[PDB]
RNA sequence: AUCUGUUUGGUGGAACCUGAUUAGAGGAAACUCAAAGAGUGCUAUGGUAUGGUGACGGAGUGCGCUGGUCAAGAGUGUAAAAGCUUU
RNA sequence: GAGUCCCAUAACCUUUGUACCCAGUGAGAAA
RNA sequence: GCGAUGAUCUACCCAUGGGUGGGUACAAAUGGCAGUCUGACAAGU
């Protein structure tokens, strides 16, 4: 959409710079496709409401960056000891699945792993099978930093320490509000992670 | 559209009938007789003492149609033009070719006997 | 004696030199015909001499529409000034090998000493040039044929079909698919707006039912409160400022400015909708005006979307096309005429508005009959 | 894959023996071994 | 045969063609441009794994397309393929050429050729969702006019009903067709000769093809679908026709 | 260049409309553009008679787009009124169609007209 | 293409010889490029010009056949044209030279009052004509003296001759004893070679435009090729489907041998059995 | 159910038979090693290779080639002229 | 030790609120 | 002052008004199915 406000017609295409939008290889590439392309010409009445979708696309994405900014304010409002650990988006969704913050901290640690993956869980218990091991916690920034089966072993240590961080956030009437427990929680997982990546199954 | 052997030409000469004018007597309708390219390659290969048949074979009312073969042998050029279409009407007097076509369904075979020609598997004889 | 040849491309022309002529009695053979798939053998025939590329894609269309006439363009005239050595007009001409019999006289009209040959001899060489393709050109062709065929294929087609983009009807399709999602969302975010704005003023949404104006007063009055100018923009103005005094819901500040930008998003988006609506009301007035006279721009544009084009209203039987005692009578009696209006929109070049009004008054008197 | 097998395995076993599903159909005589690659899907209208 | 029932897709013996083995069977080729059926035929969807992407499959109506019955009657080698270029003749609309585009895939191209403007106008608007179809609106009897626009195609397809059908393929097989790449004629008995019989025209148009150095491999009749046609898969030898 | 192409000759107008009249009595004639549209979808039409003098010429002009898609021949006749009396209908029929029916006494006569239509194409 | 341009029911009798030359009319010029011209020589006292529509050059876009007929007194035996200025003599009971523009012949030539059966002009020193005889003879003619020039009498009659194009003063002849002979025009006391290879009468010889080879066809059902040097056939051509070859002509690019037959087909061959129509790469060529 | 016992799927697989195979059959790995096909890609270019052994090349010069235009002459042609062919 | 996304960022069923309903045929209706 | 440029045709009771029967679609539900994994060893020398 940002191209349409810059590119316009195919002869406006070759002349106008795309340094700001997709540069240095694709700018040459859209210049190449500009001269030979199977599409038609478009009138200046038809370049009015593609010329006003290019506004309304951009104003959505410019609103969404204000919108994820709004949760990052609300993470550090409600549970900042949580969102120093797992990030704004997971903690937006772990609260969203349970409901209130108080309802989430009353759950134990091991049910904060599998808070998302409830469809594959109760299938795997009602028929005798294997429980899913990540859950909604899998899209944390830290499970992705691990590899292999170590995505499982960090998914315990997070859901333990996130359960430690949540109860300091739901159930402390005084909050230091700096993520002071949470950054002590994340440094324990990074010690757990870099221990667990140093160990390897191979033979030396 | 009637295919023609070497043998049907040879016994046409001994029995004193025209091809085109004499076929219409047996057949009672109009016909376009057409010698293939393999069959003309036999009539030349028969040699000097069959050359009066080779004159009568090249007649502009006798049509010619080519074929895509690697061979002269027209006894098996002919059946292969018959299975794949079944519009033709074979004119032979070879004994082995008659047995090769009487097993094929629905192909009017035509031979020469006595005075005029005879047809076999036409349902519309008269 | 086929000395030079000429192969045409979307990337300009080419003038080749025949180094060796293939032997011409023996041209149906397996040997000389299987040489021309083999680039080692075909090179001994052909050397490139010239390659003048087209100056632009628009000049290509003018030149590609000139070969199919049979005539000689500017550049095709201009290339042959270089490459062909000037020979006599009567004795010992110069031979050029042309792909077309029809192009033949138009060269000799311009260049009287050039004899144009299109035998099955000469056309065998030109067909050889297509097969080995870009390897003959030794990289002088900047870009490729494979992109150049595609655009020049569509542009040659669009010229001879001759449809303007203003005649196109996918603009009716995409706009209907866009107006319905605007209507899907404008109430949706405004219902979100009230469920944000219920924490501050539950009374104003009762006064203001329109989603377009309810998102403006949130932009206008962020807090309580009299002496409000745009609240008169008058009966609801005093009914709101007094209701602003009688407030029940609670009161933060950045959180409401979230709702301010969120209620900003509604009023800008419905402004786009009223902008998009007039475009569709105009393109209906452009593309299918005889259909626009009967039912109007909106319901006319709905039918083209459910047909998937404007063509599939013309192809369908009038009983089959469907719009919604009057059901049994008028919904059939209009759908006959609704079919007929959509025929004469499709197959005219510039459709007339006048016959739709003529077709409209026929439908009126059956409504008078009811 | 070896997941989602049961609603697939019942389906393919109901196609290898599809001659019995209705006594008026009588399909051609074929064997229909289970192919290596397939993609069960529905019909959009 | 409803919108509810779920169908197994399975790859056909020919590449690029797919069989929909349901309670009844269907012939199906993968839609290159999803979400739209070009003439209203009922289309199948699946999903393939990020959430799984949507791949849509379009049914291949036999009674609409003369090519379509020959698959479903059974041809040994159909020279159309998911990589090959293919030349098409007489594509009035996207009744069949949109199908032939989907079976050659996003790599290979298809050259739609038809003379008339109003069906050709529809062929334009379909060709701007399928990038393979580049449509040519010149007459098929004069191939020197569109010689700039097509280069070295791998199999022509012939859906012309003009009675000079052998000469209109020879001028497109000699000048555009890559050697040793097949030719799929579709002969209609009534439109060539209405005086002589159905079977004579089949024995006449094969022998006209063998004059133009096309050895025809096989011949199908496609009788239960369409009345009295043939499609004759050729091969353009040009060199060693024997 | 004209939009009502191909328009038939005066001698061919007679031979078409006379075949229309017997097909009217044998019930193979289907009468009306909205009814002739359907037989193109069912695939059972033999050929299409169209009236050139109906106003407009474009209300029925969808049929050659629909016929040449399916290789069904078609003509133009000059009068919708004279197609009316050939049709046996009190009102001028501006578009007619001949259905394929194999028990046709006029089967040898239809194919004489149909062969003289493909001559125009 | 190996097809006909046009077929002409020319004569009610036999044709006896064809020759080809584009005329040079005093009134106009018939086109070299758009048409080609055949001339025939009949039994029934008849010589007929023929136009041909030719599809070679695409420079253009009437007169498809039979421009004008030349009637005579005696039955015509053979023809050849003279490449300078629209000139051809006929073979008959009297060889008599023709102008294309004149219906009656210009000059009657005869060494003696005997029938004459075949002719050919030479390629260079163009005015020299060679004339056979059924009275087992050969009489050479010279046009610029308007006179016959000398005579040689062989043991059996000569069916056809041919001048070499390259040396232009030696002519090979085809003799009815199963042998062919090769002369010098200067000294007809000694033949330059004989070619003893056949078993029956040779009906036609043709000198290669290379000037090395001579190709001959006999009343035996076979065709020999020999060089000028070796005096014997290096190569014999035969198939079952040809009988009694009456006419044989070497190609003009000197590679493919044409061969007329009594069986009615025109069979064409190669000169060397190995030379191909392929154009060969630098590795294969060496 | 200490009711019976067929059907379907899974395991197992004897006797006879019929087919094929054999220094018993089979699996796993790869920047290994070695035979041998089939297809594709690559400018894959001396039709007789360079302008030149001071016996050389450059420059001018003369001849020769090539083109169209002008002019005479020849030929056809007509009563003549027009037109007309022209190594 | 331990199957997420194939969507519990859902699907289905039920209950209420809202809106609505019981393609073809082809030559007669009006007196 | 008609029509192929289309005439015609496709649950209940209550005296031109309504209720009851079902179906389609939308939206809502802190309605339902629907219950929130294991618990002490592991890794290094
Ligand atoms: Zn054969």
């Amino acid at each position: 959409a940002r191209i349409i406000l810059t590119m316009g017609i195919r002869s406006k295409a070759s002349e106008t710079d795309l340094s700001e939008i997709l540069p240095e290889e694709i700018e040459e590439r859209v210049k190449t496709a500009a001269e030979v392309s199977m599409g038609t010409e478009i009138t200046q009445t038809d370049l009015d409401n593609i010329n006003a979708l290019a506004e309304q696309i951009v104003e959505f994405a410019a609103y969404r960056e204000q919108l994820s900014n709004y949760l990052s304010a609300r993470m550090k409002a409600i549970a900042p000891n949580l969102t120093q650990l797992v990030g704004e988006l997971v903690g937006a969704r772990l609260i969203a699945h349970s409901g209130s913050l108080i309802s989430l901290a009353k759950s134990p640690a091991s049910t904060i792993q599998i808070l998302g993956a409830e469809k594959a869980l109760f299938r795997a218990l009602k028929t005798k099978h294997d429980t899913p091991k990540y859950g909604l916690l899998y899209h944390a920034s830290l499970v992705g930093q691990a590899t292999g089966k170590n995505k499982g072993k960090i998914a315990r240590v997070l859901a333990a320490k996130a359960a430690v961080s949540l109860r300091y956030d739901a159930l402390a009437e005084d909050r230091d509000d700096s993520g002071d427990i949470g950054l002590e929680s994340r440094a324990k997982v990074e010690n757990r992670l870099s221990q667990l990546e140093g160990r390897d199954l191979r033979t030396t | 559209q009637v295919l023609i052997d070497t043998n049907f030409i040879n016994f046409s000469i001994q029995k004193k009938v025209d091809i085109v004018r004499g076929m219409m007597d047996c057949l009672l309708a109009k016909c376009n007789p057409l010698i293939t390219d393999c069959v003309m390659a036999e009539l030349e290969k028969l040699g000097p003492k069959y050359r009066i048949a080779l004159k009568l074979a090249r007649d502009p009312r006798i049509k010619r149609l080519s074929c895509s073969h690697k061979g002269t042998y027209a006894d098996d050029c002919l059946v292969h033009r018959v299975l794949q279409h079944k519009c033709y009407i074979v004119a032979t007097n070879d004994a082995g070719l008659k047995q090769r076509i009487r097993k094929i369904p629905g192909i009017p075979l035509m031979s020469v006997g006595g005075h005029a020609y005879v047809i076999e598997k036409l349902p519309d004889v008269f | 004696p086929i000395e030079y040849l000429l192969f045409e491309e979307p990337t300009g022309y080419a003038v080749f030199k025949v180094k060796l002529q293939q032997d011409d009695i023996g041209s149906r053979l397996k040997e000389v015909q299987e040489q021309i798939n083999d680039f080692g053998a075909f090179t001994k025939l052909i050397e490139l001499v010239s390659f003048a590329p087209f100056k632009g894609a628009a000049e290509a269309l003018e030149n590609a529409n000139d070969i199919s006439e049979g005539l000689v363009s500017e550049s095709l005239k201009a290339i042959l000034d270089l490459n062909l050595p000037k020979a006599s007009s009567k004795k010992k001409n110069i031979t050029l090998a042309i792909s077309d019999k029809n192009l033949g006289p138009s060269i000799k009209e311009e260049f009287p000493y050039v004899d144009c040959i299109s035998n099955e001899l000469a056309q065998d060489l030109i067909r050889g040039v297509r097969l080995h393709g870009e390897k003959l050109f030794k990289g002088l062709q900047s870009g490729d044929l494979e992109r150049a065929q595609l655009g020049l294929g569509h542009a040659y087609s669009r010229a001879k079909v001759k449809f303007s983009v203003q005649k196109n009807d996918n603009h009716i399709i995409q706009a209907i698919a866009l107006l319905d999602q605007l209507d899907k969302d404008i109430n949706t975010f405004a219902m979100r707006v009230k469920e944000w704005y219920g924490w501050h003023f539950p009374e104003l949404a009762k006064l203001v039912p329109d989603n377009y104006t309810f998102a403006k007063l949130v932009l206008f009055i962020k807090d309580k409160a009299x002496x409000x100018x745009x609240x008169x923009x008058x009966x609801x103005x005093x009914x709101x400022x007094x209701x602003x005094x009688x407030x029940x819901x609670x009161x933060s500040e950045t959180d409401m400015e979230n709702v301010c930008v969120f209620a900003q998003r509604v009023a800008s988006l419905a402004d786009y909708r009223r902008q998009l609506y007039d475009y569709l009301c105009e393109k209906m007035h452009t593309v299918a005006p005889n259909l626009s006279e009967l039912i109007g721009e909106v319901i006319g544009a709905r039918l083209i979307s459910h047909a998937g084009s404007l063509t599939n209203l013309s192809k369908q039987a009038a009983s089959t096309v469907q719009i919604l005692k009057n059901k049994g009578r008028i919904s059939r009696y209009l759908a006959n005429k609704c079919s007929m209006a959509s025929r004469i929109d499709n197959y005219s070049e510039e459709p007339s508005n006048v016959f739709g009004s003529v077709l409209k008054k026929q439908v009126e008197q059956r409504l008078e009959f009811y | 894959d070896d997941n989602m097998r049961r609603e697939v395995q019942r389906d393919l076993l109901l196609i290898k023996h599809r001659a019995a599903l209705d006594p008026k159909r009588h399909y051609k005589k074929q064997r229909w071994e289970v192919p290596e690659r397939f993609a069960i899907g529905t019909i959009i209208e | 045969a409803r919108g509810g029932a779920k169908v197994v897709i399975e790859p056909h013996r020919h590449a690029g063609v797919y069989i929909a083995r349901g309670k009844e069977d269907l012939l199906v080729t993968k839609n290159m441009a999803p979400g739209e059926s070009v003439y209203g035929e009922k289309r199948i969807s699946v999903e393939e794994p990020v959430p799984p992407t949507k791949v849509e499959y379009r049914v291949w109506n036999p009674f609409r397309s003369k090519l379509a019955a020959g698959i479903m009657g059974g041809l040994d080698e159909l020279f159309i393929a998911p990589g090959k270029k293919v030349l098409y003749l007489g594509a009035a609309s996207g009744t069949s050429v949109s199908h032939v585009s989907d079976v050659v895939g996003p790599e290979g191209v298809v050259y739609a050729v038809e003379f008339s403007h109003r069906p050709g106008r529809e062929l334009i608007s379909m060709a701007k969702k399928r990038p393979n179809i580049i449509p040519i609106i010149e007459d098929a009897r004069h191939p020197q006019k569109y010689r700039m626009l097509i280069g070295m195609v791998d199999c022509v397809f012939a859906d012309v009903a003009q009675p000079d059908q052998a000469r209109i393929i020879a001028l497109n097989s000699h000048m555009f067709l890559k050697d040793q790449g097949g030719v799929v004629i579709s002969i209609k008995a009534n439109c060539i000769d209405s005086t002589v019989d159905a079977e004579t025209v089949f024995a006449r148009e094969v022998q006209k093809l063998r004059e133009e150095r096309i050895k025809p491999l096989e011949q199908l009749t496609l009788e239960p679908y369409e009345r009295d046609h043939c499609i004759v898969v050729g091969r353009y030898m040009r060199s060693g026709l024997k | 260049n004209p939009k009502a192409f191909p328009l038939a000759d005066a001698a061919l107008t007679q031979q078409i409309l006379d075949v229309v009249q017997q097909a009217a009595n044998l019930r193979q004639l289907k009468k009306g553009a909205n009814e002739a549209t359907k037989t193109l979808n069912r695939g059972i039409s033999e050929f299409i008679i169209m009236a050139a003098d109906c106003e407009p010429i474009e209300i029925l002009l969808h049929l050659p787009l629909l016929c040449e898609d399916k290789n069904v021949p078609y003509v133009f006749v000059p009068s919708r009124v004279a197609l009316g009396r050939a049709c046996g209908v009190s009102r001028p029929v501006i578009a007619a169609s001949i259905t394929t029916n194999d028990a046709s006494a006029i089967k040898t006569q239809i194919y004489a007209v149909k062969d003289k239509i493909e001559t125009l194409l | 293409t190996r097809e006909e341009f046009v077929s002409f029911k020319a004569h009610y009798g036999l044709v006896t010889g064809l020759c080809v030359t584009q005329p040079r009319f005093h009134d106009k010029k018939p086109d070299l490029k758009s048409q080609n011209f055949m001339l025939s020589c009949s039994d029934d006292k008849t010589v007929k010009l023929w136009s041909i529509n030719v599809d070679d050059y695409s420079n253009k876009n009437n007169e498809e056949g039979l421009i004008r007929t030349f009637d005579g007194e005696s039955a015509f035996q053979g023809i050849d044209s003279h490449r300078e200025n629209s000139t051809f003599a006929t073979g008959g009971a009297k060889i008599h030279l023709w102008d294309v523009n004149r219906l009656k012949p210009v000059s009657d030539l005869s060494w003696g009052a005997d029938n004459i059966t075949s002719l050919k002009f030479n390629q260079n020193e163009t005015d020299i004509l060679a004339s056979t005889g059924s009275d087992n003879s050969i009489v050479l003619y010279d046009l610029r003296t308007n006179s016959p020039t000398q005579k040689i009498v062989q043991t059996m009659r000569t069916n056809a001759i041919c001048w070499n194009p390259m040396e232009a003063f030696n002519f090979v002849t085809a003799n009815e004893d199963h042998n062919a002979y090769y002369y010098d025009m200067r000294n007809l006391s000694r033949s330059l070679n004989v070619f003893k290879d056949h078993v029956s009468a040779v009906m036609d010889v043709d000198f290669s435009p290379t000037g090395d080879e001579i190709v001959t066809g006999s009343y035996d059902k076979s065709i020999r090729i020999y060089k000028t040097n070796h005096g014997h056939s290096r190569e014999i051509y035969h198939t079952k489907r040809m009988q009694h070859v009456f006419q044989v002509k070497y190609s003009m690019d000197s590679k493919y041998i044409i061969s007329g037959s009594d069986d009615g087909n025109v069979r064409l061959w190669r000169s060397k059995a190995w030379e191909r129509s392929n154009v060969k790469t630098t590795r294969e060529k060496n």
